[PDB]
């Protein structure tokens, strides 16, 4: 109507090369440069502290948040990129619906009485952004939350999925985790655990013991089923106890014999 | 028909190329990500 | 829009030449050689009046 | 951006091949219009 402007008009291939041409432009490099600047500050600041201070709950919290935050845009990140797809496939389909204009069909189109669809106002018209289907839940992230319980103490248990006070009640009756094997009298240099076992094993020793046998149970108690190879994962809580261990007995003996020399 | 038969041989041509262009591509993920170990490599060997 | 008013100037041309057809077609209507045959059967016609 | 622009390259074969499918149909129409022309030349031909 009065001035010739249809409101939308059928995909031509010339507009169709564009069209295949237009991408959302990415993040997965910011995104993963983002995750790995953001593992490594935790590293660092796992040790950074020094052994007598103590307070990291509030920066621990804080770099909690930050993760949860960079989760969360991620995630909608992946959420734009979906839709931006989706609606893309939505408009084609629509455009290859629509007949072409060839002699008048532009001028039912112009009058109005004919209608295609506009990426403008399918895009509109997209729904917003929804954090759903999606799992804060990394090994970074276990790691941040239980460091502040080691820091305390070495030996922690933390789940209180049976009660939410604690293990039990109020009691734990957890007994310790020690650093030193048993089997193998020394710090766990290759900290592999199970999913199911759940136990954490030196390996040096292990092998020995799976050498031979496909399948062999596993050493530790409180528990019965056998495991491979293949099961065993690296477990960053135990070498960061170990770390955390050896810097406060170090700084412990530092302190003895530091006001024992002061004595004399 | 003829030019039915161009674009088509245009198409088998672009998909060859397509393929091609797949497996050259499969082969830069492999030398970007070896070059990223050999970034690894060279930014820890400074670090130390 | 570009295809549109590609499509629209060839269908003027095209228009244009059936008009100038047209044009022919009236032309050659008039100056008939029944029209010369005409303006003589009107004298042959002067010769012998009512 | 070699990534990119094969995938815009393998929409562009895939909306050729559309446009095949569609010059595909003109033809089948023009084949039908021949066939059309062809049964009224044997009408004609049947009664010369």
């Amino acid at each position: 109507n009065d001035n010739p402007i249809p409101k939308s008009v059928p995909l031509h291939p010339k507009s169709g090369k564009y069209f295949h041409n237009l991408h959302a432009r990415d993040l997965s490099n910011i995104y993963q440069q983002c995750y790995k600047q953001i593992d490594e500050t935790i590293n660092q600041l796992v040790d950074s502290t020094s052994p007598s201070t103590i307070g990291i709950e509030e920066q621990v919290a804080d770099i909690t948040s930050t993760y949860k935050l960079l989760s969360t845009y991620e995630s909608e990140s992946n959420s734009f990129d979906e839709h931006i797809k989706d609606l893309k496939k939505n408009f084609k389909q629509s455009s290859d619906a629509c007949p072409q204009i060839d002699l008048s069909t532009w001028d039912k189109y112009r009058t109005g009485e004919l209608t295609a669809p506009k990426l403008s106002e399918l895009y509109l018209n997209m729904p917003t952004p929804e954090p759903a289907t999606m799992v804060n839940n990394t090994d970074t992230l276990k790691i941040l939350k239980v460091l502040p319980y080691i820091w305390n103490d070495p030996t922690c248990v933390i789940p209180d999925l049976q009660n939410p006070a604690d293990e039990d009640d109020l009691q734990i009756e957890g007994g310790k985790i020690e650093l030193t094997c048993p089997i193998t009298c020394k710090p766990y240099e290759a900290p592999l655990i199970s999913r199911k076992c759940n136990h954490v094993f030196d390996r040096d020793g292990i092998q020995n013991y799976l050498q031979g046998y496909t399948t062999r149970d596993c050493p530790q108690a409180a528990c019965s089923q056998v495991v491979s190879m293949r099961d065993f994962v690296r477990d960053p809580i135990m070498e960061l106890r170990c770390k955390i261990a050896k810097m406060k007995e170090s700084q412990e003996q530092d302190k003895r014999s530091s006001q024992a020399i002061d004595v004399l | 028909t003829e030019k039915i038969r161009n674009r088509q041989e245009k198409i088998e041509r672009y998909t060859s190329d397509g393929t091609t262009i797949e497996a050259q591509i499969d082969a830069k993920v492999i030398y970007v990500n070896e070059k990223d170990s050999e970034h690894q490599n060279a930014r820890e060997l400074l670090r130390d | 829009m570009n295809d549109v008013i590609g499509f629209f100037n060839e269908r003027e041309a095209d228009l244009k030449s059936q008009y100038e057809d047209k044009k022919k077609f009236v032309k050659e209507m008039r100056d008939t050689p029944e029209f010369q045959s005409w303006m003589r059967e009107i004298r042959s016609y002067d010769q012998d009046t009512k | 951006q070699l990534k990119e622009d094969i995938n815009s390259r393998q929409s562009k074969i895939q909306k050729y091949k559309d446009d095949t499918i569609y010059y595909e149909d003109k033809k089948k129409v023009y084949l039908e219009n021949i066939k059309k022309i062809e049964v009224n030349v044997a009408a004609l031909k049947e009664g010369i």
